[PDB]
């Protein structure tokens, strides 16, 4: 079984710079490799075969080569829907095997989360549970802190992160904090707040709500 | 216009049996010029390739060493459809199974190559746990310049649920957070979109939730409550 | 007797796509080498029969079919692809067993203006039956107004002209096709190969 080494595992730059991907072989497969973008939700869609041969509706900065051992992927100016993680497979011997992949994040100049703070529905409430939730929309770099402030309290715990992948149109990044609490602890306390800390933020911004 | 499609369960319990079905419109699978292979992949992890099969039975089944004493693969020209089968099914095999196509030719040297995978379908995710199957709930996260709402997808097992606004017609700023696994041992996604504060008066908002594995299609209405 | 494939293939004008032109290869010996030992192809794909296996083998019928297509298309000159030109200008069966050998020609066929002499067909209203030359100019309706001549509202002409030139990129340079069908019926075996 060939076994395909991809190198490096994780590549970030700018738009309109260039990126090399390289795809190492166990055996020496003749020109048999292939290249997969694999979208976040999406299906690996081929871009190049035999090496070198583009597919139909494969943008021209995309390109590969290679031959034996070594192969390489580049894109000559990578602009932000190119990011993706993206795989090489072999078809010298059988099984097909693939590599372990490569995620090509963009770079984005610095941009300030905007916050947002839903409270619980009433039928959830209803249902025994509530759930506060917080938002941050647009943001470059990734690293946001989300603090739940509760009667002034700052509350650690209960929370819970969800964060989306770098968008394919503007680089930019969302969170959310998902804090769950029983109907009689929700009921307890009125001030509920979210405070935002983060590069492209000066000063830490909380939006609070009250019952 | 070729067009594959993975359908089949989510929930199969450990050590059962995985009858999961490719179902291919615009084409024929028993031509001799299409090869039918199907390529999982673990959650988080890289792709794997089951087998294939490809007409002249005819049908010479073509599987993975590594998969061989358990994969069955099959092909019934009466619906279209690809069928794979796999066998004791351990925890391991929690994936998501794609199924693709390969239009063999043979090079001016003389070479039965292939140009990829040309094809490939959305892909089946199958969780291979003994936990019953739950529906979500779908609540909806009302606004309060570019205002935003959204609906929050609570307590639904196994993955995935899908999230569309206004039956596909909102697509900019629509933002659908992965799933986050509970403490109860469910799951919970947050699908949100920000829009205009004045399209809050213009326009209507439904989030359309879809959860296969248990058949639960709701849509809720985001509303601006007071 | 040799076949006249050179009459096909080294030809001074091709044919569009909407208007393909079939020559029936019969009652000769065909040398298929020197199309596979030839490096001028760009693209030299053989469904269902080996390119080397065809000098020892024999047939009825040899059909060629010729036309001039952009780069980026070619690949709808096979089993199974559906886009424009598959769709509404030449459609090959999915069960095909035959011959598809591309070259580049925008050094005969690109004009400084433009070669608008080459057409292919946009609209039609039902996707190309396997080997299916649509030649007609009617005009295409879209809508609940009846045309009935005239070029408009949901009205337009079928056929558009490609716009061939030199300065254009390699996916819109203008690419020479012939596709080699062959035909095995109870009949006298004619095109047979060397042996
Ligand atoms: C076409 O090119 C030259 C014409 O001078 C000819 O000798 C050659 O054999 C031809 N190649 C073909 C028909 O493949």
């Amino acid at each position: 079984d060939i076994q395909m080494t991809q190198s490096p595992s994780t590549l970030s730059a700018s738009v309109g710079d260039s990126v090399s991907i390289t795809c190492r072989a166990s055996q020496s497969i003749s020109s048999w490799l292939a290249w997969y973008q694999q979208k976040p939700g999406t299906a690996p869609k081929l871009l190049i075969y035999k090496a070198s041969s583009l597919e139909s509706g494969v943008p021209s900065r995309f390109s590969g080569r290679g031959s034996g051992t070594e192969f390489t992927l580049t894109i000559s100016s990578l602009q932000p829907d190119d990011f993706a993680t993206y795989y090489c497979q072999q078809y010298n011997t059988y099984p097909w095997t693939f590599g372990q992949g490569t995620k090509v994040e963009i770079k984005r100049t610095v941009a300030a989360p905007s916050v947002f703070i839903f409270p619980p529905s009433d039928e959830q409430l209803k249902s025994g549970t509530a759930s506060v939730v917080c938002l941050l929309n647009n943001f470059y770099p990734r690293e946001a802190k989300v603090q739940w402030k509760v009667d002034n309290a700052l509350q650690s715990g209960n929370s819970q992160e969800s964060v989306t992948e770098q968008d394919s149109k503007d680089s930019t990044y969302s969170l959310s904090s998902t804090l769950t609490l029983s109907k009689a602890d929700y009921e307890k306390h009125k001030v509920y707040a979210c405070e935002v800390t983060h590069q492209g933020l000066s000063s830490p911004v909380t939006k609070s709500f009250n019952r | 216009q070729v067009q594959l499609q993975e359908s089949g369960p989510g929930l199969v319990k450990p050590s059962e049996t995985l009858s999961l079905t490719c179902t291919v419109s615009g084409g024929s699978v028993s031509s001799h010029n299409f090869h039918w292979s199907w390529i999982r992949q673990p959650p988080g992890k890289g792709l794997e390739l089951i087998g294939e099969i490809y007409y002249s039975k005819s049908r010479t089944t073509n599987y993975n060493p590594s998969l061989k004493s358990r994969v069955t693969m099959s092909v019934d020209t009466s619906k279209n459809q690809v069928s794979l089968k796999l066998g004791s099914v351990t925890a391991a095999d929690t994936a998501v199974y794609y199924c693709a196509r390969e239009l063999y030719y043979y090079d001016r040297s003389g070479y039965y190559v292939h140009d990829g995978f040309d094809i490939w379908g959305p892909g089946t995710t199958v969780t291979v746990s003994s936990a019953s199957t739950k529906g979500p709930s779908v609540f909806p996260l009302a606004p309060s310049g570019t205002a935003a709402l959204g609906c929050l997808v609570k307590d639904y097992f196994p993955e995935p649920v899908t999230v569309s606004w206004n039956s596909g017609a909102l697509t900019s700023g629509v933002h659908t957070f992965p799933a986050v696994l509970q403490s109860s041992g469910l799951y919970s996604l947050s699908s949100v979109v920000t829009v205009p504060s004045s399209s809050l008066g213009t326009q209507t908002y439904i989030c359309n939730v879809n959860h296969k594995p248990s058949n639960t299609k709701v849509d809720k209405r985001v509303e601006p409550k007071s | 007797n040799l076949c006249p494939f050179g009459e096909v293939f080294n030809a001074t004008r091709f044919a569009s796509v909407y208007a393909w032109n079939r020559k029936r290869i019969s009652n000769c010996v065909a040398d298929y080498s020197v199309l596979y030992n030839s490096a001028s192809f760009s693209t030299f794909k053989c469904y269902g029969v080996s390119p080397t296996k065809l000098n020892d083998l024999c047939f009825t019928n040899v059909y060629a079919d010729s036309f001039v297509i952009r780069g980026d298309e070619v690949r709808q000159i096979a089993p199974g692809q559906t886009g424009k030109i598959a769709d509404y200008n030449y459609k090959l069966p999915d069960d095909f067993t035959g011959c598809v050998i591309a070259w580049n020609s925008n050094n005969l066929d690109s004009k400084v203006g433009g070669n608008y002499n080459y057409l292919y067909r946009l609209f039609r209203k039902s996707n190309l039956k396997p080997f299916e030359r649509d030649i007609s100019t009617e005009i295409y309706q879209a809508g609940s107004t009846p045309c009935n001549g005239v070029e408009g509202f949901n009205c337009y002409f079928p056929l558009q002209s490609y716009g061939f030139q030199p300065t254009n990129g390699v996916g819109y340079q203008p690419y020479r096709v012939v596709v080699l069908s062959f035909e095995l019926l109870h009949a006298p075996a004619t095109v047979c190969g060397p042996k």
